[PDB]
């Protein structure tokens, strides 16, 4: 089969500036007795289906915004995107139309640069029905930040927990360019009830001194 | 007279293999043209061939075949494996060859356009060789008769072949393979029609009495076979495609059934008749390899032996037959060709190999005919041509040969040099012996 | 050495050896009967050949229509005498007949001047049809002459009093096989009123003749059902047709067309051809016209090319020139009205060197299609192989069996045959030896591996296999 | 319109066979054939094959021969993928595709995929627990409320808050396994007039085992 090798696999780029997915195959897509060559670009959104952006190297689908221009010949192929809006993070695929089976490429992360943002913190004591299951999970969340990079320091009566935390990140949101992640401690109901305060705090970038919230049982 | 000495060797030379080969020099020669050369070319080797062994034949003169001029030229091993060579590859595979040619014509008029089935032309082979094994042993004064009469089916199916390419004509080409490969297995299958020269031509010597009249009867004789062979050819190709002559593999009953009309009852007929023949003196005249094989040692005791009330060779018979009908075994027609070539030549190398250190080794030792060594030097290098290019051009069927060569080194030391002493050994070989006698009735000759 | 002789006499005592000794020789014809026996089992229930249809000179291979011999030469030499130089081409070409467009004497619209016995002297004389066609008799090239009467003008058969017409033919017919041509084309047959009818009559006048003369009649029709009503009353026709012409211009509809048409005559024989005239050139864009000789080589019937077929010749790339009647090209000077316009690539003798070229596909393939059994007079099985491709297996009782695999679809396959449902008879094997690829750059001569096969776009295969009992 | 549908999930115990359905609708269901891609995470698109409705003939990816097997059913517009011998690699979100030109392979219509996870872990519905901030909660303009959904199985499960009504500022965090069963947590944030005064409830719902739950984020 042929195969795509695609790149840059990430692509962190500002709102309004242009950029450039490469795509190259291990055989020319040229059909040499009707000189137009079979590549397709998709976008897809995290969460949803692959939408089809162009196809024939450059033909743009109806409803593709006319920012999405691609372009090249033989094996060197690429998608550019005359200015990024915030709507555009997404994985792109290159695929070739000019064997079936197709193939396609692994996909460039497009993300979006913006203005760093510090998160805003809040905590949450466990639910009272939870009680009933002699288990407890106390949860912090982190929404609406840039960069990504984070981490979280979990206090209980004082004492630095680091066993049973876990965490998740959203991917980044479309309309505002933020992350934001999500922070669980799990324990028994005899663990949450021997110890009274606890507190979750917050190390990112935008802030010498930790962001921290707490609740006393 | 030198007349009548040319109507028993072209009579001689002329076999069955004519019926089998054209669609293997075909085949190999891609089309017409070159086939036609081809026949020449055996042809002329084969003139070159029979003077060389018209010079054995009068030299060392001594009864049974080459295995006689091998005692003299090398003797002790070479010389059984010369008789092993012959009783094992080359007298059972140029037997089996013309015991399947009859098969297929005879079958092919139940199946003329589809190929005739492989499982019942390899029964029907087998057929033909225990039913002539069976008269042969029973009757050598019937086994004659039937040697006698069919001789004249032999010329007369391919006589006919040529009469109707006349009438053809009278009514009424590139070459396109070129590779020496291909074209030392083209000279193979046209070489195998030649095959009489080596056996049986000093027999014209007791007819014809001046030794320099014996060249002239090959000199004479075969340019007469090759003009069959052309004639007989052409008359195929100026009446079947080159894609019919490939399809079929049985070409002169095509060819009989385009013309005759009553097909069924003259090509098959004739044509089966003289492979019958064939078979049959492949058979009968067997028993002089074993008599002289056994007589200076090399062979067995039992298989000199004879049914007193009969006087046939009954177990070199039943030898020779169950040799034969091993090569049921083996896959296509033109398999069995190559190597039956392969060996018959590498033989044929030996004994003028052999001839010419002879010539060196023992100078002036009487020789009625002198052959000018301008002769054997190209004869020599053309066996080797053959041979050398065969070891790659076909692998497998010289290394299934090489190891029947080689399995022949074991009963060479066990049966003649090494003589082993046992007592119980002595009396087991006795007692297996005196088994056979009494289970075939059979008796020494009379020493 | 051993028991001798004078010992041997007395050992043979009768309960033992004697006995025994009868015994092995009644076991041996015992056994030998029994392989008689076994011999005839298998010679009575192995499966006998299927007999060979008695095939007509126009079965065993291509016809070649030569619509304007003028056209075929360049001038001066246009003329029967110059024909007579060029069947050595056609020899070439393995071509097993020609049509030579109407020659009669013809006056433009005038049906009392017009003659179909009489020949328009610019092309000769009777006695150069006669060296002509006992050249073509030689040369094993029968000779069909076309007799379409008011070829000059509008409308074939001209616009009244059509009886007239008719009779002038019924006459002509017996003249012109009495002069010893092997058939006749008429054309445009739905400008002619109570086309069956003449059809019907010609036809019994010329078969009425001898079994080995044909009638190719030609109609500008596209429909199934019209070209199945002239062929329903008359049933050793040949008709060519504009059938498969509107083959949807990337192949599209061809598995369609050509499936329908064998199913809907029940595999008669057929006359395959992209026109009654007109060059393949003149419908088929040119990534196809290697595709399409594989087909029209292939499928069950007699094809029909025009002239320059066999070079992928063009009305349209030498400007000027009528879509009627090209001018042939042989070498570079054959177009001198622009010279230099020419290349080398578009001439019979720019072809004839190179094996890449469209010629020698032609040249090859009509080798195959006039030797080989199971093309001359195979059964046809259509399969569904793949997406786009168009494939099937021509096959004869036990002789070699050919597949063929056209892509006609522009996406090349990447992912080998994948045949459903083979007839049980037919089944395709592991591998199978190409003997052709309409594209360069492959292993001709060797076995594929159908399973793992890769086709690219529009490239069609000739695969050749053996049977299996 | 064209719109191709699927189910939204599956649960394989290993080495058992699949039938993943794709209904079509908006256009004459004959005229073009259905591919089925998969997406491996983190690993790329991948193209089974496809099938054409008009005839049932369908050709595959030489990785999927004889392991998937497309059927068709013209009377209801559905194509079917039954795939077999299933191993944990095989888990994978797999889409139906329908072509532009009759069989050539782009791809305009996508159906919403269905999430085929490969275990011998059993189905487990979801338990939902909401989350409200308790002390000092009014003492900022804008307040955050959340639902954590625990220990559920297998990995898709939906959350939306006032039946989609809130669909403007609403996080909901991927899903984290532990000991083969999944936890997920959302969170959306209301003006602090809101939240007291007005229901809010995670609409929690999920596919694999037919439960739909609507808590309601009530004060400590
Ligand atoms: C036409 O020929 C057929 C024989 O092929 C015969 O039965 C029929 O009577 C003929 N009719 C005429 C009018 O010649
Ligand atoms: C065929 O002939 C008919 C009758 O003259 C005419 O109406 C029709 O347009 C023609 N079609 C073509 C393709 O020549
Ligand atoms: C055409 O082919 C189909 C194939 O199943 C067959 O049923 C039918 O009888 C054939 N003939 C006609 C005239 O439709
Ligand atoms: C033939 O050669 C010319 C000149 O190089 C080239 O432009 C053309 O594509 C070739 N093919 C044909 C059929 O003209």
């Amino acid at each position: 089969d042929i195969v795509l090798t695609q790149s840059p696999s990430s692509l962190a780029m500002s709102v309004g500036q242009k950029v450039t997915m490469n795509c190259k195959s291990s055989q020319s897509l040229l059909n040499n007795n009707n000189q137009k060559n079979y590549l397709a670009w998709y976008q897809q959104k995290p969460g949803q289906s692959p939408k089809l952006l162009v196809y024939f190297t450059s033909t743009r689908e109806s409803g593709v915004p006319d920012r999405f221009i691609g372009s090249g010949s033989g094996t060197d192929f690429t998608l550019t995107i005359s200015s990024v809006q915030a709507e555009d993070l997404a994985l792109y695929y290159c695929q070739q139309h000019y064997t079936i089976p197709p193939t396609f490429g692994g996909g460039t992360k497009l993300e979006i640069k913006r203005a760093d943002a510090a998160p805003t913190v809040s905590i949450f004591p466990p639910s009272s029905e939870q009680l009933t299951s002699g288990g407890a999970s106390v949860v912090c969340f982190l929404n609406n930040f840039y960069p990504k990079d984070i981490n979280v320091k979990w206090k209980i009566d004082g004492s630095e927990r680091q066993n049973g935390v876990l965490n998740s990140w959203t991917d980044q949101d479309s309309k505002d360019s933020t992350y934001s992640m999500s922070s669980t401690l799990t324990l028994t109901k005899d663990e949450y009830e021997r110890h009274n305060s606890y507190t979750c705090e917050a190390t990112h970038k935008t802030s010498t001194s930790p962001i921290v919230k707490s609740f006393n049982r | 007279t030198l007349l009548n000495g040319v109507a028993i060797i072209v009579g001689t030379i002329i076999g069955s293999g004519i019926f089998v080969t054209p669609t293997g020099v075909l085949k190999e020669a891609g089309s017409p043209g070159l086939a036609l050369v081809v026949w020449a070319a055996c042809g002329v080797f084969s003139i070159v061939g029979a003077l060389c062994y018209a010079e054995l034949g009068t030299t060392i003169s001594k009864s049974g075949g080459d295995y006689a001029y091998m005692l003299e030229v090398y003797g002790s091993l070479p010389a059984f494996l010369k008789l092993w060579i012959e009783l094992l590859i080359i007298r059972p595979s140029s037997q089996y060859i013309v015991a399947l040619v009859f098969a297929t014509y005879l079958l092919k008029p139940l199946f003329p356009t589809c190929p005739v089935p492989e499982e019942a032309a390899k029964l029907v082979a087998c057929l033909c060789v225990l039913l002539l094994t069976a008269v042969n042993c029973y009757s050598v004064k019937a086994a004659t008769r039937v040697q006698d009469a069919f001789a004249a089916a032999k010329l007369l199916a391919l006589a006919l072949i040529i009469l109707l390419g006349f009438v053809q004509i009278g009514k009424g080409f590139e070459g396109t393979k070129l590779d020496v490969g291909n074209i030392v297995l083209a000279l193979y299958s046209g070489l195998f029609a030649y095959g009489g020269w080596n056996y049986l031509n000093f027999v014209t010597e007791e007819m014809i009495n001046p030794y320099r009249n014996l060249p002239l009867a090959i000199i004479i004789s075969l340019p007469i076979v090759t003009l069959v062979y052309v004639l007989t050819n052409l008359a195929y190709f100026t009446t079947l495609s080159t894609e019919q002559m490939l399809s079929s593999e049985a070409v002169a009953v095509d060819f009989g059934n385009y013309h005759l009309g009553v097909m069924s009852w003259i090509i098959p007929v004739f044509v089966g008749l003289s492979c019958f023949g064939s078979v049959n003196g492949s058979l009968f005249t067997s028993s002089r390899l074993f008599f002289v094989g056994s007589r200076e040692g090399h062979l067995p005791s039992i298989l000199s032996m004879i049914h007193p009330q009969l006087l046939t060779p009954v177990p070199s018979l039943v030898f020779t037959c169950v040799m034969t009908l091993l090569y049921a075994f083996s896959k296509d027609i033109f398999s069995v060709i190559n190597f039956f070539s392969f060996f018959n030549w590498l033989c044929v190398a030996l004994a003028i190999i052999g001839m010419i250190w002879l010539r060196h080794r023992k100078p002036e030792l009487e020789r009625p005919i002198k052959v000018n060594l301008a002769l054997p030097v190209f004869f020599i290098l053309a066996c080797l041509f053959l041979i050398a290019v065969s070891f790659w051009k076909t692998p497998v069927e010289c290394g299934i040969g090489f190891t029947i060569i080689l399995s022949g080194l074991p009963v060479y030391f066990f049966g003649v040099w090494w003589k082993n002493k046992p007592k119980w050994l002595l009396q087991g070989i006795f007692s297996t012996t005196v088994l056979c006698q009494k289970l075939m009735q059979v008796v020494p000759q009379e020493t | 050495t051993g028991l001798s002789k004078e010992e041997l006499l007395k050992v043979a005592g009768s309960p033992g050896w004697v006995r025994t000794r009868w015994a092995l020789l009644l076991l041996f014809w015992l056994g030998w009967l029994g392989m008689l026996a076994g011999a005839v089992v298998i010679i009575v229930r192995a499966p006998r050949c299927r007999e060979l249809p008695a095939q007509k000179w126009w079965h065993t291979g291509a016809l070649y229509r030569i619509g304007d011999l003028q056209a075929f030469q360049g001038h001066g030499a246009g003329n029967l005498a110059g024909l007579k130089g060029r069947l050595d081409y056609l020899s070439s070409l393995k071509v097993k007949g020609l049509v030579l467009g109407p020659i009669h004497k013809n006056q433009k619209d005038d049906v009392a001047q017009t003659d179909l016995l009489q020949i328009d002297p610019n092309f000769g004389s009777k006695e150069d049809f006669d060296s002509l066609l006992q050249s073509a008799k030689k040369k094993s090239i029968r000779v069909i002459l076309d007799l379409t009467p008011n070829y000059r003008g509008e409308n074939s058969w001209f616009s009244t009093q059509v009886d007239t017409v008719a009779t002038k033919v019924k006459d002509a017919l017996e003249f012109w096989l009495q002069a010893g041509v092997d058939g006749f084309q008429v054309r445009d047959i739905e400008n002619l009123k109570d086309a069956s009818s003449f059809l019907a009559e010609w036809q019994n006048i010329t078969k009425g003749f001898s079994e080995d003369r044909l009638l190719i009649a030609g109609t500008n029709s596209s429909d199934l059902q019209q070209i199945l009503s002239l062929l329903e009353s008359n049933k050793d026709l040949l008709l060519t047709s504009s059938y498969l012409s509107d083959s949807g211009s990337t192949g599209e509809h061809t598995k369609s067309l050509v499936t329908q048409y064998l199913n809907a005559t029940g595999n008669r024989w057929c006359s395959w051809s992209l026109s009654q005239a007109r060059l393949l050139t003149s419908f088929l864009p040119a990534q196809l016209l290697r595709l399409y000789q594989l087909m029209l080589f292939t499928l069950p019937g007699t094809p029909v090319f025009s002239y320059g077929d066999e070079i992928g010749l063009d009305a349209a790339a030498l400007p000027g020139q009528p879509m009627e009647a090209p001018v042939m090209l042989w070498d570079e000077s054959s177009f001198p009205d622009i010279p230099g316009a020419v290349s080398a690539n578009m001439t019979v003798k720019g072809q004839s060197e190179d094996p890449g070229s469209l010629l020698s596909l032609f040249r090859r393939l009509s080798d195959q299609r006039s030797k080989e059994r199971s093309l001359l007079h195979g059964d046809f099985h259509a399969f569904s192989a793949g997406p786009g491709l168009f494939s099937y297996i021509r096959h004869w009782d036990q002789n070699e069996r050919f597949l063929v695999v056209l892509n006609f679809g522009d996406v090349g396959l990447s992912a080998g045959l994948q045949a459903s449902d083979l007839p049980a008879s037919a089944s395709l094997p592991a591998k199978a030896d190409l003997l052709l690829s309409t594209q360069p750059g492959r292993e001709e001569g060797s076995p594929l591996e159908l399973e793992r096969l890769k086709l690219e776009p529009h490239e069609g295969l000739l695969l050749r296999f053996p049977y299996a009992a | 319109e064209v719109q191709l549908q699927q189910s939204g999930a599956e649960l394989v115990k290993p080495g058992a066979s699949v039938n993943l359905s794709c209904k079509a609708s908006g256009y004459t269901f004959t005229n073009y054939w259905m591919h089925w891609v998969r997406l491996r995470p983190g690993q790329g698109l991948e193209w089974i094959g496809e099938i054409d409705p008009s005839d049932s003939y369908s050709y595959y990816s030489q990785n999927f021969k004889g392991k998937a097997t497309l059927t068709v059913d013209q009377s209801s517009n559905t194509a079917y993928l039954q795939l077999t011998s299933l191993t944990s690699e095989d888990s994978a979100v797999y889409y139906c595709a329908r072509g532009r030109q009759t069989y050539y392979p782009w791809f305009p219509y996508w159906g919403q995929g269905t999430l085929v996870t490969v275990s011998a872990a059993k189905t487990t519905p979801p338990s939902d627990y909401p989350l409200a901030p308790g002390s000092a909660a009014q003492t900022n303009s804008m307040v955050t409320l959340g639902c954590l959904v625990k220990g559920y199985f297998p990995e898709p499960v939906t959350v939306t808050w006032n039946s989609g009504s809130l669909s403007s500022g609403v996080h909901t965090f991927p899903a984290v396994l532990q000991s083969d069963l999944y936890t997920l947590s959302s969170s959306v944030t209301v003006p602090s007039s809101t939240w007291p005064s007005e229901t809010v409830t995670c609409n929690v719902a999920h596919p694999a085992s037919s439960t739909k739950v609507d808590k309601k984020i009530v004060p400590r």
